[PDB]
């Protein structure tokens, strides 16, 4: 079992500009052959992983030469002569040289793009739902950078700190922003108690933070 | 053009069995060998072995051996056994030679002992502006996923999924679509739930 080791893990970068990452292995990779068999993929999210450059330099079939691979031995560098924001997605080197083929542990590529402040969203329960004896309030907070964000829940001026799930999506293909959907559950009961419902954002393109309420007399 | 195809998710119970499948298309089966990977969360993906079906002879990477067998005919299989929290995973197939490299789609493997639920949905409508961000709420489901498309699908610009979470032993996500303001209510949007595993297809009107 042949280590492969990547870095960085993690690379932020600005559309535009260059990106190279590393690869080093346990042991030499050349083959007693002479080839040496060390390959790139890409695996975009939900995605199965795609192969870039095989054999250390070779393209796959359509992959364009902003994409090179170079190295020798032990160490390898896989470069991005301008990023586009498609690249983003996590890249793995793996070797085949040596029985078992192993892979590497991945490097995600983070595009670096301009502030962008969050368009927040607040929704009451549905009916449907308050039906069921349940209350969801939900919350989103989308199309914004960095993903560094901070979300309050607020009912009646009181903050609410249990029963709120958080989710972040991954950074956006389209525009490299982030989105994210706070929901506070309360019962069907503790909902019709109360009057107003805030959800409060703390984000750095903003002084004050961003405030979205409902109060029930819709 | 080169297609391999595999199944989606399976849900199995611990120290149970379980047999997944491999159509090769698009090219001479016999020719190269066939590959499987696991993938778990943590991105990290792990080799397990490869058989060639030409003769059926097969090579498996140790830490597997005792775990998965191999089979062929075009089809592949791979079959786990006595499985276990950690052998909830994502396994792919896939031909792995050099410029030939094609991959599965992967199947989702999840062991659990838990009962097989549907997703209840919810629809989000505002209680003003250029833009109107609709959504719906898919709650208490297992196992995952759960596929939300809105109209059909044919509103993909400005959607949004956001991951599912564990919520009380049962999975939670919502889905957002924004759309000009001018447009809802007058036209109405629809989101899709799809969960196949309790063979399900909901729909959700979005309403005022
Ligand atoms: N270890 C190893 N050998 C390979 C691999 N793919 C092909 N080979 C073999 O190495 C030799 C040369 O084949 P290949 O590298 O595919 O092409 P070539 O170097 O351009 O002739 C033969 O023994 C092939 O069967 C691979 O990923 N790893
Ligand atoms: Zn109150």
């Amino acid at each position: 079992d042949v280590v492969m080791t990547q870095t960085p893990l993690s690379l932020p970068v600005s559309l535009g500009d260059q990106a190279s990452i590393s690869c080093r292995s346990s042991q030499s990779l050349v083959h007693s052959n002479g080839n040496t068999y060390l390959h790139w993929y890409l695996q975009k999210p939900g995605q199965s992983p795609k192969l870039l450059i095989y054999k250390v330099s070779n393209r796959f079939s359509g992959v364009p030469d902003r994409f090179s691979g170079s190295g020798s031995g032990t160490d390898f560098t896989l470069k991005i002569s301008r990023v586009e924001a498609e690249d983003l997605g996590v890249y793995f080197c793996s070797q085949s040289t040596h029985v078992p083929r192993t892979f590497g542990g991945g490097t995600k590529l983070e595009i670096k793009r301009a502030d962008a402040a969050p368009t927040v969203s607040i929704f009451p329960p549905s009916s449907e739902q308050l039906t069921s004896g349940g209350a969801s309030v939900v919350c989103f907070l989308n199309n914004f950078y960095p993903k560094d964000i901070n979300v309050k829940w607020k009912i009646d001026g009181k903050e609410r700190q249990n029963g709120v799930l958080n989710s972040w999506t991954d950074q956006n293909s389209k525009d490299s922003t982030y989105s994210m959907s706070s929901t506070l559950t309360l019962t069907k009961d503790e909902y019709e108690r109360h009057n107003s419902y805030t959800c409060e954002a703390t984000h750095k393109t903003s002084t004050s933070p961003i405030v979205k309420s409902f109060n029930r007399n819709e | 053009q080169v297609q391999l195809q595999q199944s989606g998710a399976e849900l199995v119970k611990p120290g149970a069995s379980v047999k997944l499948s491999c159509k090769a298309s698009g090219y001479t089966f016999t020719s190269y060998w066939m590959q499987w990977v696991k993938q778990r969360p943590g991105q990290g993906l792990e080799w397990i072995g490869e058989i060639d079906p030409s003769d059926s002879y097969t090579n498996y990477n140790q830490k597997f051996k005792g775990k998965a067998t191999l089979t062929v005919d075009s089809t592949a299989y791979m079959q786990l056994s006595s499985l276990t929290s950690e052998d909830s995973a994502v396994y792919y197939c896939a031909n792995l030679r050099g410029y030939f490299d094609y991959w599965g789609q992967g199947t989702t493997l999840t062991v659990s002992s838990a009962k097989t639920t549907p997703p209840s949905v919810y629809p989000l409508a505002p209680g003003t502006g250029s833009s109107v961000t609709l959504g719906c709420l898919v709650k208490g489901y297992f196992p995952e996923s759960v596929t939300v498309t809105w109209n059909s699908g044919s509103l993909s610009s400005s959607v949004h999924t956001f991951p599912a979470l564990l919520q009380s032993g049962l999975y939670t996500m919502s889905s957002s679509v924004t759309v000009p303001s001018s447009t809802w209510p007058s036209q109405t949007v629809t989101c899709s739930v799809a969960h196949p595993a309790s063979s399900t297809t909901v729909d959700k009107k979005l309403e005022p």
